[PDB]
DNA sequence: AGGCACTGGC
DNA sequence: CAGTGCCT
């Protein structure tokens, strides 16, 4: 249920999309990214119909991250109507993500 | 004989004030100090020693003290003072001859730590005095709550300076005696601190005299400087910088930027077992932050971190064509499989391998040539304008680059050049070589009287290495090789001795043989590698037994592991041998070096005996000596003709002087600059 | 082979 | 300091 983004599909899938979109900027060589990965799978299964979870691997798609000043990963950006509503960095626990989502959703 | 040293307010280039000087006289055994107001008396004391047919010892006096005294005498006293070359001894020059197996800080211009091997103690102390005096000056300053400035320790005379001056003469005196105690260079029967100048030069090993004449002339060469076309190079700089930008733009379009971990402090540990994972990039765990800001009775925390939630800090990096790492990274991701690495894991990324790299993507395959051009252009930009020793940073007010020269910096007797190294200017055959080379030339100097540009005479020793080789094999082949070089075609002959195809292959093989080169580059001429290479260098020797005999005779003399770790040079000096396999090469390079050294000395001497004056205010000026070639500025075309013919005469003289079994020659060319004169 | 020196990266 | 390249 997770949307795997690409540099060229980013604009339409995220910025022009309707509804809340949580984007995860990640890399295969990052330990913390591998930690939150499972958490995101469960979040996509739970928040269906209220929010969409999307992932962007920064090694395969290097043009997007720079535009948002990413300085650490995994980076989570919650987009609403083409703009960043909230942003958190780090392998949040499932519990901490729900609060983040529920609070910003 | 007297031993002396002075302290002045700056380097030769800008010195204007004599601070003090000290003199130790062997005939009285006393040290005499001369303060600022005793300058005339100091000079009178030096000339008195000259009048007696005596000797004056300075440490590095040939390049500094002596010309400095000439300059200060004129400025401060409006007096003409010129110590004659024959009356001067230089312990730095002597050390470099006798301890040729050791490095030195070049009087404080190089940091000790960087120099390999050990350093002679006395010479070390002499080269660190300025830095030591400086450290003490500051100490005293920042001890009286007084701010230190750049180099104010040399602005005014003071007793701390006078004491160091005295100590320099005691150390120089000790170095001298230590050097004179070397029986190989100075016969034991003679007390060299008690003889006249003619006896000093005549009773010591020929090398002593030669090194002192070389240092004297090369000191003059540095003072002359090499006329440089600053404008031409600034324009080349603009051109290169534009090609660099354009190549950067294209390469950044081809190889996009990426992210790399950076700034991680804490180790990453498996959340399950807690087992440390060292291969994983370093992470960082925030100790502050949450989803909600701290309550007080709850507003969302704007911050982006969460206590306990770890993340891997990263940096954004743009492809840099100058980075071997980026190139390796981007090319393998394109399908490149490194066939050769360095002894550190990193894969080799030099021009030769890049030449062999083959990737599927056509745009990336073409980008490799852009990377190769980029690296080459960076090499030129660095040497011409941006590097620490760039030409544009070294050109002086008189429009000349005064490169430094260590007359005997190499173990073999060759000179070393630096600040900047004028013996590494790109040749006309390499990219931009024409423009770099044309920028150095007599044409860029306008006569002080007529304003007319000067002319350049470029002269080199013809096939010097092969001739040196011919000479040493003469005792095994009776001059056969020497006879072939002079009349037949030594190259064709070598092409036959070594079963090689083209005549040029041999013409490239031999030089590879003399200048040392593994079977790799060797066989790299016959398509193969170090494979047929081993076969080639063997079939050659097989058909040229004189060379084999020579090599064997050298071995017998050195290895009995050693019976003697040095070989005798043409002028009798000891030439340290680093390894048994490099013995023949050390011998050949040393002969060429010593032949070229005596040659430029004899050339200048013959010119002066013919009435020509050495200097920009004269008829000619030595601008550069690059191993087996000299570039001389001449006031006129006729003078350049004379310099060329005289150089040829001097070379013959040198060959006859050392009873060389192979005739030596020179080829000269006249023109406006280095590009045309070579 | 003998040297000097530039740039990248720690 | 490692890896390279410029000169003879
Ligand atoms: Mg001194």
């Amino acid at each position: 249920k997770i949307i795997h983004l690409t540099d060229d599909s980013f604009d339409t899938d995220v910025l022009k999309a309707d509804g809340a979109i949580l984007v995860d900027f990640w890399a295969e060589w990052c330990g913390p990214c591998k930690m939150i990965a499972p958490i995101l799978d469960e979040i996509a299964d739970e928040y269906q119909g209220k929010l969409t979870v999307a992932k962007l691997n920064i090694d395969q798609n290097p043009g997007t991250a720079p535009k948002y000043g990413i300085r650490g990963i995994p980076t989570l950006l919650l987009f609403k109507n083409g703009e960043v509503a909230a942003t958190k960095v780090g392998a949040l626990s499932k519990g901490q993500l729900k609060e983040f989502l529920d609070a910003n959703l | 004989m007297i031993v002396s040293d002075i302290e002045a307010n700056a380097l030769l280039e800008s010195v204007t004030k004599f601070h003090c000087g000290v003199i130790y006289d062997y005939s009285t055994a006393e040290y005499v100090s001369y303060r600022p107001s005793d300058f005339g008396a100091y000079l009178d004391a030096l000339e008195a020693e000259v009048a007696r047919g005596g000797l004056i010892v300075f440490h590095n006096g040939h390049k500094y003290d002596v010309p400095a005294l000439t300059k200060l005498a004129k400025l401060q006293l409006n007096r003409e003072f010129h110590l004659p070359r024959e009356n001067c001894i230089d312990t730095l020059v002597l050390s470099r001859l006798i301890h040729s197996n050791l490095k030195d800080t070049d009087m404080g211009l190089l940091r000790s730590g960087k120099l390999p091997g050990a350093l002679e103690a006395w010479g070390y102390r002499l080269g660190e005095m300025k830095g030591e005096y400086k450290d003490d000056f500051k100490r005293m300053l920042e001890e009286q709550g007084e701010e230190y400035v750049d180099g104010m320790e040399w602005w005014n005379f003071n007793e701390e300076m006078m004491d160091y001056n005295v100590q320099d003469v005691v150390v120089t005196k000790a170095l001298l005696e230590k050097l004179l105690s070397d029986k190989h260079y100075f016969p034991p029967e003679i007390d060299f601190t008690d003889v006249g100048y003619t006896t000093f030069w005549s009773e010591s090993l020929e090398a002593v005299d030669i090194e002192h004449r070389a240092a004297w002339l090369l000191a003059k060469q540095e003072r002359n400087g090499f006329p440089f076309d600053t404008k031409a190079i600034e324009e080349l700089y603009v051109e290169l910088a534009a090609r660099r930008s354009e190549l950067l733009r294209k390469l950044t379009e081809t190889f996009g930027s990426w992210y790399q971990p950076k700034g991680g402090t804490e180790m990453f540990c498996h959340p399950r077992t807690g087992k440390p994972l060292p291969k994983y990039p370093r992470i960082k765990t925030p100790k502050v932050g949450g989803i909600f800001k701290k309550p007080k009775n709850c507003e969302l925390d704007t911050r982006e971190y969460v206590a306990g939630a770890p993340y891997t800090p990263v940096e954004h990096v743009v492809f840099n064509p100058s980075s071997r790492d980026h190139i390796q990274k981007k090319l393998q991701e394109a399908g490149w499989v490194p066939t050769k690495y360095t002894d550190k894991g990193a894969p080799v990324v030099d021009d030769e391998v890049l030449e062999g790299v083959r990737v599927d993507d056509p745009e990336k395959q073409a980008a490799i040539d852009l990377i190769k051009e980029y690296l080459m252009i960076q090499k030129r930009i660095g040497q011409s304008a941006e590097g620490d020793k760039a030409w544009l940073r070294y050109v002086a007010e008189d429009g000349k680059i005064h490169g430094s020269v260590n007359p005997n910096g190499a173990v073999t007797g060759r000179a070393t050049h630096a600040f900047p190294n004028l013996a590494q200017i790109p040749g006309v055959r390499s990219p931009y070589g024409e423009q770099c080379r044309a920028a150095f030339g007599a044409e860029h100097h306008l006569d002080g009287i007529t304003g007319k540009p000067w002319v350049q005479a470029g002269i080199d020793a013809s096939g010097l290495e092969l001739r040196c080789l011919a000479h040493f094999m003469a005792r095994f082949d009776n001059g056969e090789y020497a006879h072939e070089i002079l009349n037949g075609d030594i190259h064709t002959k070598n092409q036959i001795a070594a079963e090689l195809p083209t005549r040029d292959n041999a013409k490239t093989f031999i030089y590879g043989f003399l200048y040392g080169a593994g079977d790799e580059k060797i066989g790299q001429i016959v398509g193969a590698g170090k494979e047929r290479g081993k076969e080639l260098k063997k079939k050659f020797l097989e058909n040229t037994p004189a060379i084999a005999a020579l090599r064997e005779s050298i071995q017998q003399t050195l290895v009995e592991k050693w019976k003697r770790r040095w070989i005798k040079g043409l002028d009798g000096r000891k030439v340290h041998v680093r390894s048994p396999h490099a013995a023949l090469n050390t011998l050949l390079q040393s002969a060429g070096a010593l032949i070229c050294k005596l040659w430029i000395i004899k050339t200048e001497e013959m010119l002066v005996e013919k009435g020509l004056k050495h200097g920009w205010d004269g008829d000619f000026a030595y601008m550069a000596w690059v191993h087996d070639e000299i570039q001389v500025g001449c006031r006129t075309e006729e003078i350049a003709q004379v310099v060329i013919e005289t150089a040829q005469e001097a070379m013959r003289w040198v060959g006859d002087h050392w009873n060389f079994r192979c005739l030596l020659d020179t080829e000269g060319k006249m023109g406006p600059n280095w590009a045309i004169c070579h």
